[PDB]
């Protein structure tokens, strides 16, 4: 059956509001749900509060918190599972807190005599002078094995007006008064025989290995609750893939019958305002590592490049309004940082220290913050730099000065009186506004190389490159480019320090060949870049080895065959066409072949031979 | 906004009811902690609502020295959506148990 879900909270301890506010909008969250995506926090209900609405919700994905509740009774009735996805202060899947006043009253009643399973996660019962029933519980029988250790279990009152427990309930085990209200037992009462849960003690009562707290019978399709996932009205390990192979084209192709996991359940279309993420699932929002496009009108979340884009304030603006320069304090808000809204100067007192803010020195090791940086929408103003440093080590992947601000409204690029032997800035590609200066580096040896007007987006823009080291004495020493640049300059003397190649580039690196007949890692030439080869494809003495990236394009495989395709490993429970999973075996010529129909788990060999029996 | 007077104010060889005015300020709870001033081992905590001002630590060992810190805890917004207000403001005593 299709339940009534809802996403849970993830306020811990805060309160909204007044109780008031509190409640209603912990009311308006779970009201009518069956089924959390999310927590259950249920926090600061004073006591008269009604939470008869919590009688409906059957699932919780996360963890489940009661803490700081005034009211008698909370009734989670039919709170089935917790799974744990997500736990509360690093171990715990249910934590029941602190739920009493200044007279020593408060939560009296917790009957959850439906809850029989916490997939993960251990349990957490703390100060609740008026809980009943309760410390009677045999958590055994609800809790993973792997998380007993971890039980944090604290029970207390007087006799704290409690009832006694049915004489029908299983070693006095309750969670409150009445016979309805017995420990139900589903794992500690099973037969030695049973995998997972049982419907009694005999070996006829046991549950198929896809239930998750009990039974009606043996089948898939009478779980109470589903372990992983629920298709339709079965539970099922994964749901149907995405994509199926073909083993006419040996190419994956889009499953007509495929599903998307939306919480733990098996959809062939995410719900309105939810993405699809890099493996099956709908997802609210997209990670930390990811961002979001609307890829043929569906949104997907795809891995973002290097570092997720995070625009951020310059000196002067946001937090960094007053402060003269990036600084022991201020550094740390630079942290994931790849574009600068503003300006950035780095000057003498950022690492001398000032007394008047308070601002101890910089520790030169904190610059390296800064490799994020690629993108500066105002100037960048270096007046100091640590000595021992050669380069401007930390913007170098700084791709693009935009010069919208300028210093003294004339400079997008100031450098200025440093120790500094080159400008170690190999990523710079514009300088879209503002002039460029250069001076009073007395050990500077190859800003003059560069061809800036290929940098400068405007005419008009121009250099102020003086007072540096000698030109000729750069010649003299040797402090040149490397002989792979192209004559456009360089930023340094390494191939990674050139604007462009004359030839072929590796990586960031101008080199003199790509490894095409004899190198290391095997290579192709693309745009004049030296691109790898699959790891599939066997090296060719005196012929190139791959005609493109890909196991689709290698001249020989090293491994495997499987059709046009080169594979460390046969395809092997991979799912085919019409619901049958795809097995191979490689034969004397290290070709993939279909295993016998009748091989469900797998072959060694052609025909039911290679397949016990 | 600054909570004081933590003081143990009924004790016996491994129970301590300790006491504190949380004064003019309003928390939604207080972190309770206690462990041997020594101590090798960490601290123990528990919560204690922001009405209430007084707490029991049991099972405590006889004759060691403790040491006890209650935080003042701040933890609001004033929506799901709103901004985080969040702040702890400590006291703290040490206090020997009684020989059993
Ligand atoms: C807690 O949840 C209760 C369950 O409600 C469902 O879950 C919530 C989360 C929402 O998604 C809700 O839309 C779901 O239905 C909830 O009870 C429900 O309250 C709604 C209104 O809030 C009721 O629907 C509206 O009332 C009538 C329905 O007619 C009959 O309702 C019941 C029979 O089921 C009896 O009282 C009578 O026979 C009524 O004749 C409609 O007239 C009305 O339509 C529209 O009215 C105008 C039209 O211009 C507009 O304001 C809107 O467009 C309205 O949509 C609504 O359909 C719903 O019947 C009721 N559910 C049930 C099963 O009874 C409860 O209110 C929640 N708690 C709180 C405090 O809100
Ligand atoms: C891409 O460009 C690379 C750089 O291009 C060279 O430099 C620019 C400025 C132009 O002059 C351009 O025309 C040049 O080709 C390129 O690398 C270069 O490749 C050649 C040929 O493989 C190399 O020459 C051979 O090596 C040495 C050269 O002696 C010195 O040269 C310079 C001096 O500054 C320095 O690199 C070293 O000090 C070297 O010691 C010779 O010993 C060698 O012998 C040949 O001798 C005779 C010919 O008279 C015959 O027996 C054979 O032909 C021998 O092979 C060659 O002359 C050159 O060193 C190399 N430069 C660098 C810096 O790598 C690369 O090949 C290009 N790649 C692609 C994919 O196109
Ligand atoms: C080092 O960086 C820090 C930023 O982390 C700079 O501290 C900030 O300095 C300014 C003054 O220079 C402070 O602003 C003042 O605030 C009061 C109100 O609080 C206001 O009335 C004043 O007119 C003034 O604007 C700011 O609070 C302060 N603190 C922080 C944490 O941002 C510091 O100045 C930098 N020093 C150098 C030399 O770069
Ligand atoms: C900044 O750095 C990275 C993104 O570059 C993120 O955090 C990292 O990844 C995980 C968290 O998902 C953790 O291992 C660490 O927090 C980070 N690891 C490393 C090696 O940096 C995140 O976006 C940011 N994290 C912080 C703490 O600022
Ligand atoms: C400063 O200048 C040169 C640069 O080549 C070098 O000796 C070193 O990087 C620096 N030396 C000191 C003492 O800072
Ligand atoms: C440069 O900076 C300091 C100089 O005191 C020191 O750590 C070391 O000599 C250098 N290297 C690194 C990695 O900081």
């Amino acid at each position: 059956e299709e339940k009534k879900v809802c996403q849970g909270t993830s306020n811990k301890l805060t309160q909204l509001g007044t109780f008031e506010d509190h409640f209603l909008s912990l009311q308006r969250m779970f009201n009518n749900c069956e089924v959390v995506l999310g927590n259950l926090e249920i926090t600061y209900v004073q006591r008269n509060y009604d939470l008869s609405f919590l009688k409906t919700i059957q699932e919780v994905a996360g963890y489940v918190l009661i803490a700081l509740n005034t009211v008698e009774r909370i009734p989670l009735e039919n709170l089935q599972i917790i799974r744990g996805n997500m736990y509360y202060e690093n171990s715990y899947a249910l934590a029941v807190l602190s739920n009493y006043d200044a007279n020593k009253t408060g939560l009296k009643e917790l009957p959850m005599r439906n809850l029989q399973e916490i997939l993960h996660g251990a349990v957490r019962f703390s100060n609740n002078p008026a809980l009943c029933n309760v410390e009677s519980i045999q958590w055994r029988d609800i809790v993973s094995s792997d998380f007993l250790s971890n039980m944090s279990m604290d029970f207390q009152n007087h006799l704290g007006s409690c009832q006694k427990c049915d004489p029908s309930c299983p070693n006095g085990s309750c969670w409150g008064a009445g016979e309805e209200n017995c420990q139900k037992l589903t794992k500690i009462i099973c037969a030695q025989q049973c995998s997972g849960r049982c419907r009694g003690k005999s070996p006829s009562d046991c549950c198929h290995n896809q239930c998750a707290a009990g039974c009606t019978g043996p089948r898939e399709s009478d779980c109470l609750v589903c372990r992983k996932f629920r298709d339709e009205a079965t539970c099922k390990d994964t749901c149907p893939p995405l994509m199926l192979y073909n083993p006419t084209t040996y190419q994956m192709d889009v499953n007509p019958e495929g599903k998307y996991s939306f919480g733990a359940t098996c959809v062939k279309k995410c719900p309105r305002n939810y993405v699809v993420t890099d493996h099956g699932s709908c997802v609210r929002a997209c990670g930390a590592d990811s961002y979001e496009m609307e890829e043929d009108g569906v949104r997907k979340c795809k891995k973002c490049e290097g570092p997720c884009r995070k625009v951020c304030n310059g000196i002067g603006i946001g937090e960094f309004k007053d402060s003269l320069s990036i600084n022991a304090t201020n550094i740390k808000h630079f942290k994931n940082c790849t574009s600068i809204s503003g300006d950035l100067h780095i000057l003498p007192v950022a690492f001398r220290g000032d007394s008047f803010t308070h601002t101890p020195p910089l520790d030169p090791q904190e610059l390296d913050i800064l490799k994020t940086v690629k993108e500066i929408t105002g100037f960048l103003l270096i007046q100091a730099w640590p000595e021992n440093r050669t380069d401007l080590h930390a913007f170098e992947n700084l791709e693009i000065i935009r010069g919208r601000t300028k210093q003294h409204g004339q400079f997008s690029l100031a450098v200025v009186s440093l120790n500094i032997t080159s400008l170690g800035l190999r990523s710079l590609k514009e300088i879209s506004d503002g002039d460029v200066i250069i001076s009073g580096n007395k050990n500077l040896c190859y800003a003059n190389t560069i061809n800036w007007k290929k940098l400068f987006g405007t005419s008009g823009q121009k250099t102020k490159i003086i007072s540096n080291r000698g030109e000729n004495s750069c010649k003299a020493t040797g402090q040149v480019c490397h002989a792979l640049c192209s004559p456009e300059g360089c930023w340094g003397p390494e191939p990674r320090d050139c604007v462009s190649c004359r030839n072929v580039s590796r990586g960031r690196e101008c080199v003199d060949k790509c490894n095409l007949l004899e190198g290391e890692p095997r290579e192709f030439v693309e745009n004049s870049e030296c691109i790898q080869c699959h790891p599939e494809c066997l090296p060719q003495a005196m012929n190139i080895t791959c005609t493109g990236r890909g196991p689709d394009n290698c001249i020989q495989c090293a491994h495997y065959i499987d059709g046009p395709h080169c594979v460390k490993t046969c395809p092997a429970g991979v799912m085919g066409e019409n619901n049958t999973l795809v097995w191979k075996y490689a034969d004397a010529g290290h070709v993939c072949h279909l295993c016998h129909p009748n091989c469900t788990y797998g072959c060694t060999g052609p025909g039911l031979e290679g397949c016990p029996t | 906004d600054v909570p004081r007077d933590l003081e143990v104010v009924a004790a016996t060889p491994t129970s301590l009811l300790i006491s504190w005015d949380s004064g003019r300020g309003s928390y939604q709870y207080y972190r309770i902690t206690y462990g041997e001033t020594g101590g090798n081992s960490p601290v123990q905590e528990f919560t204690v609502p922001g009405p209430v001002h007084t707490a029991t630590i049991s099972g405590l060992k006889p004759g060691v020295d403790y040491t006890i810190t209650v935080y003042a805890v701040t933890d609001h917004k004033p929506h799901a959506d709103g901004p985080h207000t969040y702040h702890e403001s400590p006291i703290s005593i040490n206090y020997r148990t009684e020989i059993d």
